[PDB]
């Protein structure tokens, strides 16, 4: 597919030439020697030649001879030339079919020609089939339009609850499609870069407010429900932006300025003071929160001292509920309760109470979602074991007996141990406060980000465990060698018939792993010289692949893994603090656990309200409680016409530092080159022609 | 239910324009006020 004459027209046209192009066009009406739309060896129509070098003369000429535009206006759009699109709207393909004009301009996220397309009344499709690939690529194709920067400033009233329900959906998607999840998790990411530079382009902290301070009324203040919406889309890049954590950390300590004069000792003194003063502290904001100092507890940072000095002082009474200046007779089967326990079960009682609270508002939503709760919520169920079993205990058990005659499976062993692991995993739950020091924070957000790989890793190593459990079970399964064994078990003082059944088995393979377990385990009673030295190279092939291939996996593993959750481990231990912050802000459990059930001065008025749903009491709470005129959309109106006015202006700003910091900022291509080549050509040629 | 209760207002049809002044009673203009409506009886239902 060649020829000699409009090879010379396709190259007038690509040399930029004009009046060897216009001579071409013009002596082709007379004679049909010449095919205009026709196809150079690479592909590309003279029309297409023209728009790939912005030469707009030639395109207005060949425009003007009514060469076959096809598709060149989608040329036109990826090659972001204005000049040729604005002439082209007055007026076997390259592209996938779904594809139109809005949507490719969007791909390129062009400000230009977002605006000229949206004038001319284009409209996007919106998701959710014999084919998949062409469903999903159009599918693709329309969230990667919709979620571009430009496109969101012009259409989407409400950018920021655009760029978070879109977010949202990626993520969310990226899992169901899990084909192209690089391609919709980077989409995700882009957006909620978008939605943390629109709140960047913020100049004032009055503009600031009402951006973070805003929700739909519905008839339904300053609550931060903008941000705690974004924490409700895990939009944990939008909430790491500089300016609104530093409103956050003002309004974390209203109770007193500065905070920048502390130092090593300034700040610890200050805070161990509230810590002890924590007790009288909230009992004048249970009596008299008026004007004293119930306001004092109220402040947040004092709200988190006096919270994490009750769980000290919980830990304290742990500790000591151990020591035998208060402990109770061994020899005695279910006693009653010691005062230190007496003491410690307030805090029982809080805890749960304050467990089912937060449960009464996420609905086993965001209950499940964070680790944190589902560990406490575990706790706080083997304290109502512990309570139970120590009571039934109580019922029957008549006291009256040394503890090396109790029989096993007794309830008081059985409330000693819950009681126990109970205690560990209390004394363990204080993690989650080290995420407000600015130290601990990053470590332990890192501790809890390569959690998920050991999980995975450590599945394997439990397979491995129960193969060669399997195994050695099946060699050592007849030496039941407990003839002369006293306490027979891997956890004796002579560590005999370890591989004797298979929890035994299971047992020694995993003492084995940290060395505590011996040799001559492997030895039977016999002089069966074989079945040792195979058993020997079975635990011997077991703690090779272990201690040496899979443990070393496991650190070759979580290195690479802390190499890839330190980029962003400042910005989400920023989102994680701020998770921790707002837990506190509100006006709801102020309380420490401690003096938390203590009842509310009403204390029978609220929860037989509340009680009152089954009955006719249910409906007597829109009626009568309610008949004002419900004056409020005056100012709602008002309100939501100031953050109209903010989000223009911050859209006006994020569109004129978007074209000024990234479209002239870029790199130098090789088109840009030929470009410049073709308009020296074009100026040769023309002031040729002109002499 | 629950509803037809807070027509204690003085009206009836209820349109744009005898309410303004209601709120301006008791409250403190054209362009927002009006929104409060933005016909009869849809008040009552869809609060809830
Ligand atoms: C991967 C499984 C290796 C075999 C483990 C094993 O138990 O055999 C050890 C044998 C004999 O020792 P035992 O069978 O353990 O008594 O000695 C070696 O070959 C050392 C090689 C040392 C290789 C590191
Ligand atoms: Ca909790």
């Amino acid at each position: 597919e060649l020829s000699t004459q409009e090879k010379s027209y396709l190259s007038a046209v690509e040399k930029g030439d004009y009046a060897s192009v216009k001579l071409a066009l013009e002596e082709a009406e007379i004679y049909f020697k010449i095919n205009i739309n026709c196809i150079d060896p690479l592909g590309r129509t003279a029309l297409l030649i023209a728009i790939e070098n912005e030469n707009l003369e030639i395109i207005e000429l060949l425009l003007s001879f009514n060469v076959y535009v096809g598709d060149a206006l989608l040329h036109a759009i990826r090659k972001e030339v204005v000049g040729a699109v604005e002439l082209l709207l007055n007026h076997f393909s390259d592209f996938t079919p779904d594809i139109t004009p809005i949507i490719l301009a969007a791909h390129t996220n062009n400000y230009e020609i977002i605006k000229m397309l949206v004038q001319k009344g284009v409209s996007v499709p919106q998701p959710h089939d014999v084919d998949s690939l062409r469903h999903s690529r159009s599918r693709l194709n329309i969230y990667k339009a919709l979620a571009s920067p430009s496109l969101i400033a012009l259409s989407s009233e409400d950018p920021f609850l655009t760029a978070f329900q879109l977010s949202w959906e990626l993520q969310e998607l990226s899992k169901v499609e899990n084909e192209f999840k690089a391609e919709y998790e980077e989409l995700s990411h882009q957006c909620k870069h978008f939605a943390k530079d629109l709140l960047d382009q913020t100049r004032s902290s009055r503009e600031l407010e009402l951006i973070l301070n805003f929700r739909d009324d519905m008839n339904l203040n300053n609550e931060l429900a903008r941000l705690k919406l974004a924490i409700k889309y895990r939009q944990k890049e939008f909430v790491a932006q500089p300016n609104c954590q530093q409103l956050l950390a003002s309004r974390w300590y209203d109770e007193f300025p500065g905070w920048r004069r502390r130092h090593w000792a300034g700040k610890l003194i200050t805070c161990v003071f509230i810590g002890l003063m924590f007790p009288l502290l909230s009992l004048c904001y249970l009596v008299a929160p008026k004007s004293r100092y119930g306001l004092f507890i109220r402040k947040p940072f004092i709200k988190f001292i006096c919270h994490t000095a009750s769980y000290l002082t919980f830990l304290f009474l742990l500790l000591l509920a151990s020591q035998h200046i208060v402990s109770n007779n061994p020899d005695r089967q279910g006693p009653k309760p010691t005062t230190v326990e007496w003491m410690i079960l307030p805090w029982v009682l809080g805890f749960i109470w304050t467990e089912i609270k937060q449960m009464w508002d996420g609905g086993f939503q965001d209950y499940i979602h964070d680790w944190w709760n589902l560990m406490d919520f575990v706790m706080n169920s083997l304290y109502l074991a512990t309570i139970s079993l120590k009571i039934v205990a109580y019922v029957k058990y008549s006291g009256c007996k040394p503890r090396d005659t109790w029989e096993m499976w007794h309830p008081t062993l059985v409330a000693e141990a819950v009681f126990a692991i109970a205690n560990i995993f209390s004394s363990l739950r204080l993690i989650s406060l080290f995420t407000a020091n600015s130290h601990l924070g990053p470590l332990q957000i890192s501790l809890g980000r390569m959690l998920l790989d050991i999980l995975k890793f450590l599945f394997i190593y439990c397979l491995v465990l129960l193969a060669f459990a399997n195994g050695l079970n099946q060699l050592y399964f007849y030496y039941e060698n407990s003839e002369g064994m006293t306490c027979k078990g891997i956890r004796c003082e002579r560590q005999n018939n370890a591989f004797s059944t298979l929890f035994e088995t299971l047992q020694s393979l995993f003492w084995s792993i940290f060395g505590l377990i011996s040799l001559y385990v492997t030895n039977v009673k016999a002089d069966h010289k074989f079945t040792e030295f195979v058993g020997a190279t079975m635990f011997g092939t077991y703690n090779v692949i272990s201690l040496v291939v899979l443990l070393n996996m496991l650190i070759a593993m979580m290195n690479n893994s802390y190499q890839h959750i330190a980029d962003h481990a400042d910005i989400e231990w920023k989102f994680a603090r701020t998770k921790l912050w707002m837990s506190y802000f509100e006006e709801g459990g102020t309380l420490p656990p401690p003096f938390n059930i203590i009842p509310s001065p009403k204390s029978i008025c609220y929860l037989i309200t509340w009680i009152k749903v089954h009955v006719f009491k249910r409906r007597s709470k829109r009626t009568e409680t309610f008949g004002t005129l419900g004056r409020r959309a005056a100012e709602n109106v008002r309100l939501n016409h100031q953050y109209q006015e903010v989000l223009r202006n911050l859209v006006k700003r994020y569109v004129a530092a978007m074209i000024r910091d990234a479209k002239t900022e870029e790199g130098l291509t090789e088109e840009n080159f030929k470009e410049l080549k073709q308009d020296i050509s074009s100026f040769r040629y023309e002031v040729i022609g002109m002499m | 239910e629950e509803i037809r209760e807070a027509f204690r207002v003085f009206d009836g049809y209820i349109s744009a324009a005898e309410l303004r002044h209601v709120m301006t009673n008791l409250g403190e203009t054209d362009e927002e006020v009006d929104e409060m409506i933005r016909n009869y009886e849809e008040f009552v239902q869809m609060m809830t």
